[PDB]
RNA sequence: AUUGAAAGUUCUGUUUCGAAGAAAACCCGCCUCAGAUUCAUUAU
């Protein structure tokens, strides 16, 4: 597994939107419970949904797969990830619906040999014989660090007008600035492996042949998420992003690094990784740390400089 | 006394809104999550009211007698019933905000109610 | 026995679901009675069922048992814990149904030598000669702390859309944030021990041989529950969890630690443990405390740092 | 007087729902478990009503005489019978919510009943 | 008038049951021991009916003339004879529930009788 | 003692504003983002007050007894109630600004409140 | 102080055992607050 925690600093930002009231475009906000010296409090803070991150990751994976010759679905060739949920998608792609439960595996393989997106991000088919496949990449909401007693985030509204020589043209846009943090998980040991239980079906040999390329493409696709290519309204509200801290852990056993809420979350996660490897009878545990804010790290830890080096090391 | 302070802050916000014809300061006040945002609006609304006072477009009056504030904006005449906050009301309100920013939302909700009722009555008479 | 009380802080959470209305997915809510300075009040607060925790614990136990070579049932090999309730499960596994009451013990042993899950989590068979086995692990609902006059919990709805180039795709998801608390109990002195009264039956020697390994696996399985690997909707709504306080008590007599509702629930439970050992004529009483919020603990108490150390100490 | 306040809040929610064509604010109001959620909806619905007032798509009227509110939305015309809440009704309602959030559910149930009856009548006439 | 209110609430519950094909809301209503449970069902059933109205799958009609409600669900057509409750009927019914939760059981028993008779007739014709 | 220092500061800013008839120094003080801007205003306002003192147009007094400052400007007479800051108050206020520039905004908001109330009362009289 | 007067139908019992509402999804595509204004005439 590959589990990562990342901290970003973004200023003058609007990438996620919600329903609009009047001539005002609103930014997504969520409640958070924060601990202060006086107890516990509830606050409302701007956030960014994880679905945008998933869409960006899937689009980058589509581009990489098309460049490298891996098969891509007809509907997924266009950036519309309906996958194989409805019958119209099946009719367009040309895959017969499953007949009974025993045929479900076959259907899964037929879906899995045509689109890498269905293999990596999972899919669902609802009907007489429903078929499920959980996504192999897991993300979450982007929340600013809940450090100290003051939340380092702010939101405001801005005024804009449209010019016209014959007045008969005024709108408002919400803009936020914060220090965001988010974590991600990706299990590469189950890529190109069927999930529905059953008997062997012809076509698994091709999946075994393409497993290495699929894993390499899935690992490469994380560069877009780690770089900052996500969100909307980038034509006129391009944000200013800067990486501050990054922790990546590669293990053969389940593990979850500490959230990037406290200033000391690298030493703790390294110690927890060591103890978890000791207690769970593991055989592989590696850590990579990128630091640009001069906080405590620890000892015996590999230190990188950019994200491309991390991607190359993960691929190798 | 806390409700009286909140009511006087709401009257200030309503006068500033009716005079400027802009909800932007009331929106900022009701969405405030910090003392900084609240204090910035309290300055900016009083600065708008100060211009209306200097132009004699904002004046204190009595109406049948209740204290009121007359506001003239764009040829419309509005009357807000009640007092404007004192310096002590602003200071006590800022102390209430330092304990709980909820009081800014309460004052914003009251201010918008005052302004909406006055705007509705003015449109009906026209 | 091993009895524990744990406090967690979770933000932007949706792991448990209930029936949906329209295009809205709802979060489980329950009534709670809370005491304030004005008396007693009734409130509605989001909660998480204990069945999800039991499923996660059983899945982790299945994984550990398969890794360590302990036997695992055929149906339980797949993550479907129907156990041996119906006749179809018995036919699939291949175990004859009990004939009369006197044979029931034999049937229990046959179930107990094939699946560790049936041994630990108990099972039920309904028929002419019903067979019962109570679970050896006991959990409860996850409720936020009812401290003070204000409940530190919040729930809201969020708006989401699905993109399509040919409109003909809108849903809402409930998201909560709270400070959860929960307690658990596990009696390891009855693992790998038959419960139905009767005469000796061949096959108990193997159970006696495997008792140590079964106890070790059962103790190890608590790591997933203590770490935060439970609940659903983790693909796009991965929560942010952080341990705050943990108390674990190991005794040779029945005991129940105080619920994590008051700020002072460690000193009280330690004093109660000492007095209970004094009054009940016990011979073993140990306590372990993990504290990260700087609350009162007491004197003469072992203080740990992580959860892996606690698991190792419990195993040793 | 508590029932009159709840009825005026229900009229405000029904006007906001019919004008916005969205149940989201009424859903939030009827599911509220805190004063924060109730107060946020009371602001957001009044902000929607304020836009309808400024566009002259929401106006007070009398109908045979009973007080009413005319709402124009997407070429549909609706008429809600009754008054909108005063600032004092909002403040007294928030005090009722601080004692028991049940009153938000009562107002939400009434608001949805008003909106459903009006939508049914409008579809039948078409 | 109490029986007329109970009958109109029973018609609402029967329409919601026939449209949703789920007895769960009627079960909750007939087993209610508090005003909370009753009020929650009154919202949830009206929310289901609102979706059927917006989809034009629930409509008011007359049948030989008696007032009726047509319900289309899963290609089945049902007709419930009678009126749906008004906002005043919901409010007066909630006041009856605050005195005695027995009236929720009476409305639930009537609603299940309406739904059962309609389902039996529809299966016989098929 | 921090609030007393901020209040005396307000009073100095309000006296300087009423005497100069210019809000520019109070605007600069309330918008300050550095100790440089705050210190520059503290000098410039005291330099204006020094001219008013030398002209006998600014004088300390007592009013029914509370300490006050009489200000004569352009034939208008104003009275600010309270003390002017001491040298120690300026030094302690600058130390507060070196920790948090928020205190300049607090003093500016108080100063504008004092000046507005005095200007309103003076316009009403007559 | 009456068809009244005088009396226990009282004792012993668990509705208990088990099961994830789970999987898939972008509020994103276009807009400028813009044009006009002397702090100068008197002071060893």
């Amino acid at each position: 597994m590959i589990s990562g925690s990342v901290r970003f600093l973004v200023n003058l930002e609007s990438l996620n939107g919600v329903e609009s009231i009047g001539n005002l475009t609103k930014h997504r906000t969520a409640p958070v419970v924060l601990k202060t010296s006086t107890g516990y409090l509830v606050r409302y803070v701007p956030v960014i949904s994880g679905e945008a991150l998933a869409h960006a990751y899937q689009a980058s994976l589509v581009d990489i797969a098309k460049k490298e010759g891996l098969p891509v679905g007809s509907l997924s060739s266009q950036y519309e990830f309906i996958k194989f949920s409805t019958d119209e998608a099946l009719k367009i792609e040309g895959i017969k619906e499953p007949k009974d439960y025993n045929d479900a595996r076959r259907f899964e393989v037929e879906v899995m040999l045509k689109d890498v997106i269905a293999d990596v991000g999972g899919f669902m088919y609802a009907g007489g014989a429903p078929v499920r496949r959980t996504s192999r990449i897991k993300l979450g909401y982007m929340i600013p660090a809940l450090r100290g007693d003051e939340i380092p985030a702010q939101l405001e509204a801005q005024f804009h007008v449209r010019f016209s020589n014959k007045p008969v043209a005024i709108f408002n846009v919400e803009v936020s600035s914060a220090l965001y943090t988010f974590s991600f998980e990706l299990d590469e040991d189950l890529i190109a492996v069927p999930s529905t239980f059953g008997e062997k079906v012809k076509g698994e040999e091709e999946l075994e042949r393409q497993k290495a390329k699929r894993v390499k493409s899935a690992i490469k696709a994380l560069y877009s998420l780690l770089s900052g290519n996500f969100g909307g309204k980038r034509s006129r509200f391009l944000p200013s992003m800067k990486l501050m801290s990054l922790v990546v852990t590669k293990t053969d056993f389940p593990f979850m690094p500490e959230p990037a809420h406290d200033d000391d979350y690298i030493k703790t996660t390294i110690m927890r990784l060591g103890k978890a490897k000791g207690v769970l009878n593991g055989n592989l545990a590696k850590a990579y740390v990128i630091n640009n804010e001069g906080i405590e790290v620890g000892e015996g830890v590999t230190v990188l400089s950019t994200v491309e080096d991390l991607v190359v090391k993960l691929e190798e | 006394e806390k409700e009286n302070i909140i009511g006087r802050i709401a009257n200030l916000l309503a006068v500033g809104f009716l005079y400027s014809e802009s909800p932007t300061l009331v929106d900022r006040f009701a969405n405030a999550l910090s003392k900084e945002a609240v204090t910035k609006v309290l300055y900016d609304v009083q600065r708008i009211v100060q211009m209306g006072i200097d132009r004699s477009e904002i004046a204190t009056t009595t109406i049948t007698d209740y204290p009121a504030v007359n506001v003239n904006s764009s040829g419309a005449k509005y009357t807000v019933v009640g007092y404007l906050p004192t310096s002590q009301d602003i200071e006590d309100f800022l102390r209430m905000i330092e304990e709980d920013v909820y009081y800014a939302r309460k004052a914003g909700a009251l201010a918008m109610s005052i302004a909406n009722r006055i705007k509705l009555g003015s449109k009906q008479s026209k």
